[PDB]
């Protein structure tokens, strides 16, 4: 703050530098050594293996790692007793490890590809600078700048350091990145403001001198720059866990609790039966492992990748898989204005002529409503602003869209030339034809631009005088005016209307520019005579006014409808900007952040002509908060103000204040999305649950801090993102239910085997084939399901009450569908045993004799005697038949998981072609696993008879019918006990 | 807890009813299964494509059958002798009263139940048909002189026919070293060591509750002493196959023998 306030003399003694001579070369070198390079320090402490390790870590990943460790410890215990058939422990352990590793590799590949796609926009620049040393002006590198160096500035420079201007003549710079100000700001030595940002005598690091020349001293370098301190603040921000990760952690907690309960109860059962304590411990570990799915993580990752691919089809690049859901659960969108909700380019917005305010089209693609252009007054005004303008187009562009086409000159000149090229077709060629015999540019005294032009018509060479300037200076120079296409004298009513129009157009934040013309006849001025600028032979008064043209940075074409759709989705939209409150409020009204009929306390005070003390705050729905007012506030008042006003706009907010707003919104218990394009948004972007950075208009810091990037700079991609997030939430919970339901069928045979001592119904290899091969595809195909209701009308989900997996889902999947599948499998198992010679009663307690290698003549129910190998082949037959029962039940299970509430007849059985292909694939893989030569040797699968394929089919139909009746009952009685308890 | 008492009891009753309905469905399915199966003949003999072969006495060593004993010390073969007496107790005339004399010398087919309590006739086998290795007059079963007797028993399968061409025979021989040394000499009881054809087919426990497996005792006469040998005994029949690597006991039995001197 002392950098700008101090005057020349004390700065000389403070920095040991001369305002003219400059810093000494030896002093400059020693100060460069002491302070260091001017370049901002880039953090580079992100190794590749660290990222891979992070991708290998997470809730489901830690659960699977602990399951593998438990398998290894149980195998160690079994080896301590010298037991047999322990290779299944390794099979399960390596299965879990391989799944975790492949999933981590896939996620790392996705992140690496996204980073490479984003990195194409980076572009280094040497950024040379002009400095005075030893009295000889020359050039150095950007980092070579040292504090106190006397440095020159000219149009098109990048301002390689923070510099206090000591001399300036019409210098205009843009601070749309560091600050939120879209309009170019003047840099002048004169200083009155306390804030370094608003102060006019200082320049900033990541800026650009649009026009003018200047010279000043270097106040800060390196990471002490404003951009440097912003980057340091962003580095201080710490990322938090994404909502989907929290849901996964809650689900893993549920799984672990249920596993511990079942393991403990059956361990006590194993004590009660008479098993050895070590055997009961091994059974405990087996149950705990059996409650841990390993193919679930792969399906979750595949669903996330599919949603990310759908988003990337629409130029939405997510840097991580978990970010594709966050927008779906977002409750608050904090939006930057300049460059995010607006185009960041000045353009013509309104035209006041003929006592009428017409609105021009401001969309970058020219897809908006046009104004009336069948007036000769419009033709006169068009000639006026066409001939006055001096900006020129960049060469080589004829197929480039006009709004994006490159123009050289002032921002106002660029906007006027673009407006002419839109209304006209070839104003660039139109300007050349008219000769500029007299041309007077903008002057500190004249405060206007003047041009004398000769007419195109050979018959009429009458001179035309066109002037462009500030309305408060232009109006006093006029006597007549174009009205209805005629010349009319100025009365008091016309001046009153001019003042009202000027005040109204200035109340929208749009700069108002006045235009006028006059006709010089050949009697007054001969055609061959040349006009002289210094002679001032012109009347310079009594002019004929044309109209007013007001220019403002406009919203992007798709912004208003996207904002409206987000509001109908229950997401509250807050605008935060570093711009002036007038422009912020006008933009918020334009884009629908402030709804029509919603007025602020200032508007109410103006309406009732009452001081704000008696004005009731609750009457006003909209609210605009300045940065100073925010600083005066305290967190309790800020929370109360957030709750009180549904529509709220923050203007003149520093990066720290945006960070605090995001922190308050998050601390209130809401999921916050932050949209940004500039470095001033990077701290809040990193603090947000999801940060969305503009791609074309975004800066490096904003893209780095953000989770998502919009490559086409389409704000409408946010509504697609939130729709996809809600859809992936619903489809993910459906897929999780489908995957979970088959745990109980795989585990129940082990419980029965341990307790009742029947021969083992299901083996570990069959369980691996179920988990890893057959059922991955149908659960993934469940992610292509369409929404049952309309996604947009619904409110954002409550993060606390609405969970991804809750008790109703787990209870239903585990203990109703899983119970039915277990019963089907056991029915088919007993059918297979009885039809081969082993009645159900004989199977009870037969395990010790069944597994005894010394018994080669065990008798069945018919008295036939079996060897160990034949009994083992019967066991493999049981494995196969129970596996087929599970698969047949899962075919109906995926169909019931298609919808949570709607009937399967209401939706389509065949509308999801991927689901049909998945079911066909599952049937084919099962058939191949059964009837392939040599199968019983490698994988314990046997060619079974067709009768055992049909035994579980009634149970599949039972699952379908039961789920359909449940959903019908839920639909019929929305608020009943059945809906409350039986809906998941 | 998270639910009121009424809600908890309502959901508990609902789950109890659901599980009762599922249990009833499962019980009905198992009852229908039990009602369809035949009590006399297996429906789908699939892993019983060839009978297994077992040996008495059976001591299984580490992994497979391994018989060893000290000829000087009687305690070593005392257990094997007890095993042989215990097995042959079942094939005693007191335990063969239900069965009847049987000299048909061919497949003793039975299409009807003409035996007491609606059963079928079973042809009797008595231990005395083993003669020398029956336990009389040698209770040691030849173990005392280093000439052990081993009983080979073929597993019974319902309605399984070994072959009409010749009664199934048993053939014992060295495996590791057949060519080396003199060939193994074995004396069989009954003559030629054949299973008589009137013991087949088996009709099941229900049809033939007193059915008794035919026995063949093989006595080894020339076994080197203090040397480990491997002896394989196969069943020669038309429909009995012994080429199954994944089941070493199918159609044959292999055992290690070591007669220490
Ligand atoms: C949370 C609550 C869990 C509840 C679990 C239990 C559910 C109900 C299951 C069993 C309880 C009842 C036990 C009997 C069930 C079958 C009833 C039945 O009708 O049996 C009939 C047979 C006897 O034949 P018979 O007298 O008719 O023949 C007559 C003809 N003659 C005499 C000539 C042979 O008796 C038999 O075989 C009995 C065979 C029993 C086999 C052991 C049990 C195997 C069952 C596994 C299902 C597990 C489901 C788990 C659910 C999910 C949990 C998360
Ligand atoms: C035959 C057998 N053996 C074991 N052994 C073992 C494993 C782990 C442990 F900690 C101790 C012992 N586990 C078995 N199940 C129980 C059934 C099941 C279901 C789904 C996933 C895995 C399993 C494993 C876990 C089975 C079927
Ligand atoms: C077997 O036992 C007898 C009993 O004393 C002993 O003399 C003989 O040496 C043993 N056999 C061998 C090979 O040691
Ligand atoms: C059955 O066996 C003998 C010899 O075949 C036969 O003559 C006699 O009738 C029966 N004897 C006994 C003891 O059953
Ligand atoms: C079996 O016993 C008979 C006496 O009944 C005897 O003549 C014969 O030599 C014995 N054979 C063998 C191999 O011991
Ligand atoms: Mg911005
Ligand atoms: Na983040």
């Amino acid at each position: 703050i002392n950098d700008h306030q101090l005057s020349v003399a004390e700065l000389e003694q403070k920095y040991q530098t001369s305002a003219t001579k400059g810093l000494s070369a030896s002093l400059a070198a020693e100060l460069l050594l002491r302070d260091g390079p001017n370049a901002l320090r880039p953090p580079r402490g992100t190794p590749e293996y660290v990222k891979f390790a992070r991708q290998l870590a997470g809730g489901l990943q830690c659960l699977m790692w602990v399951a593998a460790a438990i398998c290894l410890i149980a195998f160690a215990i079994q080896a301590s007793e010298g037991d047999l058939t322990t290779d299944d422990n390794l099979y399960l352990a390596l299965a879990l490890i391989a799944v975790v590793v492949v999933t981590g590799c896939f996620g790392y590949y996705q992140e690496f590809k996204s980073t490479n796609i984003i990195a194409s926009f980076k572009n280094l620049v040497p950024q040379q600078a002009t400095v005075i040393r030893d009295g000889d002006k020359f050039q150095i590198n950007a980092d070579q700048l040292v504090v106190g160096d006397l440095v020159e500035m000219k149009g098109g420079d990048r301002v390689p350091a923070d510099i206090r201007i000591l001399q300036a003549q019409g210098c205009k710079v843009d601070n749309s990145s560091l600050t939120g100000e879209s309009e170019p700001q003047t840099r002048s030595p004169e200083c009155t403001h306390e804030s370094p940002l608003e102060t006019r005598n200082i320049a900033f690091f990541s800026t650009m001198c649009l026009e003018g020349t200047a010279q000043g001293l270097v106040v800060n370098t390196g990471d002490r720059t404003i951009i440097g301190r912003i980057a340091s603040l962003a580095s201080g921000v710490e990322n938090e866990k994404t909502p989907i990760a929290i849901e996964i952690e809650h689900f893993v907690d549920i799984i672990a609790g249920l596993a511990i309960l079942f393991g403990a109860t059956f361990f006590i059962v194993a004590m009660c039966i008479g098993y050895t304590f070590l055997r009961a411990m091994v059974f405990f570990m087996a149950i705990v492992v059996a409650y841990v799915p390993e193919g679930l993580l792969a399906t979750v990752t595949v669903c996330l990748s599919l949603t990310a691919k759908r988003l990337a089809s629409k130029n939405c690049v997510v840097k991580n898989l978990e970010a594709v859901e966050t927008l779906g659960s977002t409750s608050v969108i904090c939006s930057d204005k300049t460059g995010t909700l607006t185009q960041n380019r000045m353009t013509v917005s309104h035209l006041w002529f003929d006592n009428h305010i017409h609105s021009a089209d401001t969309t970058e693609d020219q897809s908006g409503q046009t104004f009336d252009q069948s007036s000769e007054t419009w033709r006169a005004l068009c000639r006026v602003l066409t001939l006055c303008n001096r900006a020129a187009f960049k060469s080589g562009q004829d197929a480039v869209p006009v709004p994006k086409r490159i123009v050289i000159g002032d921002a106002s000149e660029t906007a006027l030339l673009k407006f002419s090229e839109l209304t006209l077709g070839n104003a660039m060629g139109y300007r050349e034809r008219f000769p500029k015999v007299c041309e007077i540019p903008f002057n500190s005294t004249n405060k206007f631009q003047l041009s004398i032009h000769t007419l195109e018509d050979p018959r009429d060479p009458r001179h035309v005088l066109v002037m462009k300037g500030a309305p408060e200076r232009v109006l006093e120079r006029c006597s007549s005016i174009l009205i209805k296409g005629q010349e009319l004298p100025l009365d008091e009513q016309w001046r009153e209307a001019f003042q009202t129009a000027y005040l109204s157009l200035g109340g929208l934040g749009e700069r108002v520019l006045g235009f006028c013309q006059l006709y010089l006849s050949e009697k007054d001025y001969p055609p061959g005579y040349a006009f002289d600028v210094e002679a001032m032979n012109f009347p310079t008064s009594g002019l004929c006014f044309a109209g007013l043209v007001s220019m403002i940075d406009p919203p992007r074409a798709t912004v208003p409808d996207a904002v409206l759709k987000c509001r109908t989705a229950g997401i509250r939209v807050i605008m935060v900007t570093g711009d002036h409150p007038i422009t912020a409020k006008a933009i918020a009204a334009s884009v629908g952040i402030i709804s029509e009929g919603s007025e602020t306390v200032e508007d109410i005070a103006a309406r009732l002509r009452v001081p704000v003390d008696q004005v009731n705050r609750k009457d006003a729905r909209a609210c605009v908060i300045n940065g100073m007012q925010l600083k005066d506030m305290d967190p309790s008042e800020l929370v109360e103000a957030l709750r009180t006003h549904p529509e709220m706009v923050f203007a003149r907010t520093s990066p720290q204040q945006k960070l605090v707003i995001v922190e308050s919104c998050q601390r209130l218990g809401a999921i916050v999305a932050v949209t940004g394009d500039g470095v001033n948004d990077s701290p809040a972007l990193k603090k947000a649950d999801i940060g969305v950075a503009m791609g074309i208009a975004g800066s490096d810091a904003a893209k780095n801090a953000a989770d998502m990037i919009l490559l086409d700079d389409n704000f409408a991609s946010i509504v697609t993102g939130v729709e996809q997030g809600r859809l992936i939430f619903d489809n993910l919970k459906k897929s999780i239910a489908y995957t979970l339901t088959k745990n109980i069928p795989e585990l129940t045979p082990y419980l029965i085997y341990i307790t009742v001592s029947v021969p083992l119904p299901l083996g570990c290899i069959t369980i691996l084939f179920i988990e890893l091969c057959t059922d991955i595809f149908p659960s993934v195909s469940l992610a292509y399901e369409k929404a049952e209701s309309d996604i947009m009308h619904l409110r954002p989900r409550n993060p606390k009450r609405d969970r991804l997996v809750n008790e109703p889902l787990a209870a239903y999947s585990y203990f109703q569908i899983g119970a039915i599948q277990s019963f089907a499998g056991f029915t088919d198992y007993f059918t297979a045993m009885a039809q081969e010679g082993w009645f159900p009663l004989l199977c009870v307690g037969l395990r010790p004799q069944w597994e005894n290698h010394h018994l080669q003549d065990l008798q069945d129910s018919y008295g036939q005697e079996w060897t160990f190998g034949q009994r083992l082949y019967q066991q493999y037959t049981c494995y196969t038949v129970f596996f087929i029962s599970i698969e047949m039940c899962q075919i109906a299970d995926v169909l019931i998981r298609k919808t949570r509430r709607l009937s399967a007849f209401q939706q389509g059985f065949f509308r999801n072609r991927i689901l049909v292909i998945a079911i066909v694939f599952q049937v084919c893989i099962g058939c191949f696993l059964c009837y392939c030569p040599g199968m019983p040797n490698i994988f314990n699968f046997m060619p079974i008879r067709f009768q055992w394929w049909l035994v579980p089919m009634p149970f599949s139909l039972l699952i379908f019918v039961y789920d359909e009746i449940r959903k019908l009952g839920v639909r019929c009685c929305p608020g009943s006990w059945w809906d409350q308890e039986l809906y998941y | 807890l998270g639910r009121t008492l009424s809600r908890w009891v309502w959901i508990s009753l609902y789950y109890v009813a659901f599980y009762v309905v599922m249990s009833g469905i499962f019980a009905l399915c198992i009852y229908v299964l039990m009602r369809t199966i035949d009590p006399y003949t297996p429906d789908y003999q699939d892993q019983l494509k060839s009978p297994g072969v077992t040996l008495r006495p059976d001591v299984y060593g580490e992994k497979g059958l391994d018989i060893s004993y000290n000829v000087s010390d009687s305690t070593t073969w005392a257990g094997l002798a007890h095993t042989l007496h215990r097995f042959l107790a079942g094939y005693s005339p007191a335990a063969q009263e239900g069965s009847i004399n049987c000299t048909s010398e061919k497949y003793f087919f039975q299409e009807s139940f003409l035996a007491p309590n609606h059963t079928k006739f079973s042809c009797k086998f008595t231990a005395d048909m083993l003669q020398n290795c029956s336990g009389r007059p040698d209770p040691t079963f030849g173990f005392a002189e280093g000439k052990p007797c081993f009983i080979i028993k073929m597993n019974r399968i319902v309605k399984f026919l070994p072959g009409n061409s010749t009664a199934p025979r048993v053939d014992c021989a060295f495996l590791d070293q057949p060519r080396d040394g003199p060939p193994l000499q074995v004396e069989y009881f009954p003559a030629n060591g054949t299973y008589s054809l009137h013991y087949f087919p088996y009709y099941g426990k229900k049809a033939q509750p007193h059915y008794s497996n035919p026995l063949v005792a093989a006595k080894l006469l020339n076994v080197p002493r203090n040397r480990d040998v491997v002896i394989v005994c196969k069943i020669l029949a038309e429909h009995v196959s012994f080429d199954n690597p994944h089941d070493p006991y199918e159609g044959k039995v292999e055992f290690k023998l070591k007669i220490q001197k």
